[PDB]
């Protein structure tokens, strides 16, 4: 039985903006590469030779991104499916078009393109095979999904999740989320039938990796009233069991708000994802070969330091940087190409393409995007955004939220740049 | 034993197994005739200067070795690699496996009233061995000596019938141990077409299952994939790879295309 | 051929990989005694290890020479069986044969490969007795040339090294440090020598008679109480039977604590061993392979009232004494041997340089 | 006829999966059979520009993984003799590519001789009712262990490095020939270090001034042994020597995934500490005692000579 994957690229129950619209949810460069490359070497390193990628968003720009990749050809064990923009809304149609153009036999990989993670996923994927082959396909699929605490910067509320699972033979009974809620409750009917005992457990982050043989095809297609996948398991937890596998040391979690923008791009270089770690040079480009130090370090080819610069966490820079003196860099993410200048303090900067900094700037837990010409004391505070060639000057501060951009009604900004309020 | 004429000829190749080394040499077991022990030699395990001693030999392993000139009292006998430059070596390897394999059909002779301590193994051996020298070239008796128990391919087996013909070793032995090797493969098929020449066509593809029935000979088409079935290919001749692949391409080549339909490898 | 040699009393629980001896019955109470089961000289070797007649440092050596050139140059030449290879095989019974009459020092060893390497170099093609006299010349030039043109080029040498009233000390039982001590002094010298010994060999005796009979001042004093040369050594002449190849050196019981005793103070520890003594066995502890002599020769007379005669009728009690040692290359700095001057890691270097390259 | 691209790339991209295979000779036995091939069809006129695609694909080669040079040594080591072999053919064309395949069986059948010499120069150490402890895991040292339990009666002790516990299996593996060994945790590496006796390490790599690079725990071991000054004997065949040096860049270790070390069974707790681990740790090289080695002994610093001879060093640079 061969190994395929489909591999959706962006549920539009949307959370990203505006950070959507020049450069799509998807091309999100992490550590200066690609976030397709990040997902899609996680399904090269575990084994699967081909998989689909859907598109639906500017065909002219991934197009252009895939022509310049290694697995353009098939030299390597993947060449990629791609398909243009006719139609497609969100993981619906794509489960309705992968059964409708009929892609699949058996046992196939749904990740969105938004998941980076290190499971070897084989190991479940057998098991759940030898259930389907002992026990007559009653057992639907199976999710692997993580241990956890009750608190961690990964499970914040928008993806918590506690399921009801009995321990021996693993079939989970309430997929309940808790986007609010505060008191449980479990309706008992479930539980005279397994006398023995049965479990809760809030021990959990779903990882968004989820395998698929095609009797959810028929549960999908047949059942139009379930379009995204959670209320499709409820469903299936209301009427057919599936079942549940829990993880004990690797793992991964999708990228939905910059709050896991944040925790994923401070984790994989405080390095929980290793083969993945961004000195591997995924893509054959040589102005992205990084040289790692210690204390987990990154300094580029052709770096320039600025006297004094001094490091202690987990930075980078790029390619053509020129960097300034007296840099408090800690936590944080450097672009190419940037011509940040004298006594620039940064902390968790997600610093992107093409930017020129002016001297003497504070900047701290912002990410912020191509040719900004960012200019004196331009003081932020959590969760800023900048984006996009919008220009601020002497010290136009920004407080704790900050929808901005150079589109006018989106952001807090009209045709030019941000000089003057 | 594996060729009574026993201390080899002059510049020949031959394989070793080293079952216990010297104080200075190895002395090695040579195995084309039954139990001597021979040695090794000082210069060429190479052709430089590598000049080492239990790097290259096991206790245990085999190696091609090769005799420059040997005699009986001036003690020259010879257990090292001189001149194989472009020389192919695993000939001799392959020679060494086919005469075990004949020393294992014949080592069990070994009739039922349990004699394992000595019957008198040249008393099977010689008379069966004795007249095969019929041409020169010693790969031309690797080829005839590898000719000689596929029994059926000599069909001329006269001189010396021992019997009847071969009688013990043709009850169960000659027979008994063919040891073919085949390799299982499974070629594919996923032809399909739509539309009125695709119901022809379609017509078309329930004959090209009926085609690739009884035409090029591939057989038995089971039904187990409901979506597209197989075509099985078995190794006792492997000549027919290459007559389902020109037959499967031709028809990719003339047959779907005129009838405007989908298929691939 | 030859049958081993019994074992006497007890033994410790740490050495059974080691076997001991006694000399009150040894190999020839019962083999054939008119020998041609083994060639003679090798009985006589043998028999005169087991008395402890040839202890030297290469006076061993060069009796298992003499030994064997009595072995080779009168040695029927058997046919059916080949010119230079029934040799080194029935010559594996004569090592293994000193080897259980008490173990072979490495210089015997360097012997062993060296002619063996040389009766290879003539094989069949020459006759049998002119190519015994050939191997009589090679190994005559050999030992005449290692063993002889490296004690004079050391004593030339080492002559340039030392100076006046250098005192200097021995561990003394050889002859290559009374050897560089004499022909150092007679050319116009002076410096105290003292020899230091040990329980229960007690040999200093070669070395100070014989530097009494060269005219050198001499002292005296025996390791256990070798703290109390503990200030006043100048330099020290360490006696090594052998020469591994960490750096190390290889001599008896009684060169293992003065040499660090010795470097506890930078007194720069001078071992004398020769290009001969180079070997390529490589050990790191002390137990591994040492021997072990009679374990019944330290005995005390304090009268009559002796503590050690018959100690086998109580339980538990045991005796052992070890014999030979290695000291760490740490310690051991600078080596006296042809080419130069050598220091202790660079050895095995100078070893594969005369080692047919 | 060029076939021959994927396989190198299917070899770097499984040198970028950790890398394959588990074992720790087996690598050398696929890259030396997929090094044996670098001339198939790979063909030229004169011998420089077969050095200069030696030189392209071996630097791609060793850069692509660079926390392994066991594929590094194995391309200069070919270098070398291919230049050899032409410098002594001249004192252009014709005999080469043979002798060079010719040369490539002689050390194959060397790697594979290897552990077989190890494993038979190992009676040469090992006493009578005394102890013995090593740690880590390597097959070298476990045929070392094996043998000397095939003729001796000792009492192994093993301390574990525990970020993942690479020892347990050895400490299981050792009582199945009747040895009756003990195992502490690596806490207790210095209160029975008064009743160990002796202790030998299973290296990784050793660099060109004969500092070894080993497994978590050895630096400690070593100079936690010279707190008692127990010699340390060191299990290194000749194929998994490095011309390094300690200074080319970082990433002399190896920094893995510190989900070994910490749980996701805490609490609140992991937001801050920022855990780091590497697998290997740096040795020096003046406190080893002796090779156990496929020439024999050498003393730690002996090493330059080999590598005059092995390795041609105006191409080690490559």
């Amino acid at each position: 039985p061969p190994l395929q994957a489909v591999l959706v690229a962006d549920s539009f129950d949307r959370r990203f903006f505006p950070i959507s619209k020049d450069q799509p949810r998807v091309l999100l460069p992490l550590a200066n590469v690609a976030l397709i490359d990040y997902t899609l070497e996680f399904l090269t390193a575990t084994g699967v030779q081909e998989t689909f990628v859907f598109c639906c968003w500017k065909a002219a720009q991934i197009k252009e991104h895939l022509l310049k990749s290694k697995w353009c050809r098939p030299t390597s064990l993947n060449v990629v499916r791609i398909i243009t923009s006719e139609l497609y809304r969100s993981l619906g149609d794509v489960l309705r078009d992968v059964d409708a153009k009929a892609l699949v036999r058996s046992d196939f990989l749904l990740v969105y393109g938004d998941v980076i993670s290190n499971i070897n996923i084989t190991r479940a994927l057998e098991e759940h095979r030898l259930r389907r082959k002992l026990e007559k396909n009653v057992s639907v699929m199976t999710m692997i999904f993580k241990e956890s605490s009750p608190s961690h910067p990964t499970r914040c509320h928008e993806d918590n999740v506690v399921v009801a699972v009995d321990s021996t033979t693993n079939r989970v009974l309430h997929f309940q989320k808790t986007q609010g809620l505060r008191r449980f409750a479990f309706p008992l009917s479930l539980f005279q039938g397994s006398s023995d005992g049965v479990e809760v457990r809030y021990d959990l982050l779903d990882c968004h990796i989820s395998i698929c043989s095609p009797q959810v095809a028929q549960l999908f297609t047949d059942n139009f009233d379930y379009q995204t996948r959670d209320d499709f398991v409820r469903g299936l937890l209301v009427n057919n069991q599936i079942h549940m596998h829990v993880t004990a040391k690797e793992y991964g979690a999708r990228v939905s708000n910059l709050h896991m923008y944040s925790a994923v791009c401070a984790d994989v270089i405080r390095r929980w994802v290793y083969p993945l770690t961004p000195e591997a040079n995924f893509t054959d480009s040589t102005t992205q070969s990084c040289t790692h130090s210690r204390h987990n370090i990154y300094r580029g080819p052709e770096v320039s330091l600025g006297h004094g610069s001094i490091l202690e966490e987990n930075v980078l820079l790029g390619s053509g940087t020129v960097i300034g003196s007296n840099c408090f860099i800690t936590n944080s993410v450097i672009g190419p190409g940037c011509h940040i200048g004298d006594n620039v303090v940064l902390d968790q900067t997600y610093l992107w393409q093409g930017v020129r900094v002016a001297a003497g700037a504070q900047i701290h837990q912002s990410l912020l995007c191509d040719n900004a010409e960012v200019k004196e004391r331009v003081t932020l505070k959590p969760r800023s955004v900048l984006t996009s060639q919008v220009v601020v000057g002497p010290n136009i501060t920004l407080p704790e939220g900050s929808v901005i951009s150079l589109h006018p009604p989106d952001a807090e900004e009209d045709e030019d740049d941000g000089e003057f309020s | 034993r594996f060729y009574q004429h026993k201390f080899p000829e002059v510049e020949d190749v031959v394989m070793v197994n080293v079952r216990s080394i010297a104080e200075m040499g190895a002395y090695v077991s040579l195995l084309e005739y039954n139990n001597i022990e021979g040695m090794i030699l000082l210069s060429e395990l190479s052709r430089r200067r590598i000049r080492s001693i239990n790097k290259l030999i096991r206790i245990g392993r085999n190696e091609c070795v090769v005799v420059i000139r040997v005699d009986k009292e001036k003690g020259y006998i010879d257990l090292s690699k001189r001149r194989v430059s472009p020389e192919e070596a695993i000939k001799c390897e392959d020679k060494f496996t086919k005469s075990k394999t004949v020393y294992s059909i014949l080592r069990h002779v070994a009739e039922v009233l349990e004699y394992t301590k000595d019957e008198q193994l040249e008393s099977l051996f010689q008379r069966t061995a004795w007249v095969f020298d019929d041409k020169y070239k010693r790969p031309g008796y690797g080829a005839y000596d590898a000719f000689k128990h596929a029994v059926s391919d000599p069909s001329i087996l006269d001189s010396l019938d021992l019997n009847e013909d071969e009688r013990e070793v043709l009850i169960n032995n000659i027979n008994r141990r063919l040891t073919p090797q085949a390799v299982k493969i499974r070629a594919d098929i996923e032809v399909a077409c739509y539309g009125y020449e695709g119901i022809d066509a379609v017509k078309e593809a329930l004959r090209a299952g009926l085609n690739c029935s009884t035409e090029n000979m591939p057989i038995k088409i089971n039904l187990i994939a409901p979506p597209r079935y197989v075509m099985t290919t078995t190794t006792l001749e492997r000549t027919e790879g290459l007559s389902v692949l020109s037959q499967a391409m031709a028809v990719i080549k003339e047959k779907i295309e005129e009838k405007r339909g989908v298929f691939n490898v | 051929q030859v049958p081993t040699r019994k074992d006497y009393g007890s033994k410790v629980s740490l050495f059974s990989h080691l076997p001991q001896y006694s000399r009150q019955n040894s190999l020839t109470q019962f083999m054939s005694i008119p020998s041609s089961v083994i060639h003679p000289a090798m009985v006589r070797l043998g028999l005169q290890y087991s008395q402890g007649l040839v202890s030297g440092s290469n006076a061993r050596c060069i009796a298992l020479l003499r030994a064997l050139q009595q072995v080779i140059q009168d040695y029927t030449t058997p046919p059916n069986e080949e010119l230079s290879r029934d040799l080194v095989n029935k010559l594996k019974p004569y090592m293994s044969f000193l080897t259980q009459c008490r173990p072979l020092s490495a210089s015997m060893h360097n012997a062993i490969k060296f002619l063996n390497k040389e009766i290879t170099s003539v094989g069949s093609s020459k006759r049998e007795e002119e190519a015994k006299s050939e191997l009589r010349a090679a190994i005559d030039r050999y030992v005449q040339e290692k063993i002889v043109l490296a004690a004079q080029a050391i004593s030339r040498f080492a002559y340039q090294k030392i100076s006046n009233g250098d005192v200097i000390l021995v561990y003394g039982c050889s002859s290559l440090v009374s050897r560089i001590l004499q022909e150092a002094w007679t050319e116009g010298r002076r410096f105290r020598v003292v020899v230091v010994d040990s329980r229960p060999w007690l040999e200093g005796r070669h070395t100070l008679r014989s530097l009494v009979h060269a005219g050198v001042p001499a002292s005296y004093l025996l390791i256990p109480a070798a703290s109390y040369v503990l200030p006043e050594v100048s330099k020290v002449l360490l006696g090594a039977h052998a020469l591994l190849a960490n750096g190390s050196v290889m001599s008896r019981v009684g060169t293992a604590q003065l040499a660090l005793v010795a470097r506890a103070h930078n007194v720069p520890v001078l071992v004398c061993c020769e290009t001969y003594k180079f070997c390529e066995r490589v050990q790191t502890d002390a137990f591994v392979s040492n021997e072990l002599d009679d374990p019944d020769d330290l005995q005390c007379k304090r009268g009559e009232h002796v503590a050690l005669a018959n100690w086998q009728n109580h339980a538990s009690l045991r005796l052992l004494n070890l014999v030979y040692d290695v000291t760490p290359p740490e310690l051991v700095d600078l080596v006296i041997t042809e080419l130069g001057m050598i220091p202790c890691s660079s050895v095995p270097v100078v070893l594969r340089v005369k080692s047919s390259d | 006829g060029s076939e021959l691209s994927e396989r190198i790339e299917s070899f770097v991209e499984t040198l970028k999966r950790g890398g394959g295979p588990r074992s720790s000779e087996e690598m050398a036995r696929e890259t030396l059979g997929l090094l044996r091939q670098i001339i198939t069809d790979h063909r030229w006129s004169n011998a420089g520009e077969l050095m200069e695609l030696i030189r392209r694909e071996g630097r791609r080669m060793t850069a692509a993984q660079p926390s392994e040079t066991t594929v590094g040594n194995m391309v200069r080591r070919v270098l070398k003799i291919i230049r050899e072999e032409y410098g002594r053919l001249h004192g252009h064309y014709a005999q080469l590519q043979s002798n060079i395949i010719e040369a490539i069986n002689e050390l194959l059948v060397e790697l594979e001789g290897t552990m077989e010499n190890i494993a038979a120069q190992a009676l040469e150490h090992i006493h009578s009712n005394e102890v013995i402890m090593t740690i880590g895991f390597s097959r070298t040292v476990e045929a070392f262990l094996k043998e000397a339990a095939r003729k001796r009666k000792f009492h192994v002790i093993v301390a574990e490095c525990a970020p993942f516990c690479q020892g347990h299996e050895m400490a299981v593996n050792l009582s199945k020939a009747g040895i009756e060994t003990t195992v502490m945790t690596d806490a207790a590496i210095f209160a029975v270090m008064s009743r160990v006796n002796k202790v030998i390490i299973g290296t990784k790599t050793i660099l060109a001034n004969g500092a070894l690079r080993a497994v978590t725990g050895t630096h400690t071991l070593a100079l936690a042994a010279k707190h008692h000054s127990t010699p340390l004997i060191v299990c290194a065949p000749m194929f998994k020597l490095s011309p390094q040096f300690p200074n080319e860049e970082d990433s002399f270790h190896k920094f893995v995934a510190p989900e070994e070390v910490l749980p996701f069974t805490e609490g609140d707790i992991l937001e801050k500490v920022s855990v780091h681990c590497p697998v290997f740790d740096y040795v020096p090289p003046e406190l080893i005692t002796l090779f156990i080695s496929n020439i024999g002994g050498n003393a730690p610093s002996y090493i330059y000579r080999l590598m005059s001879e092995l390795y041609h060093p105006d191409d080690h640079v490559l």
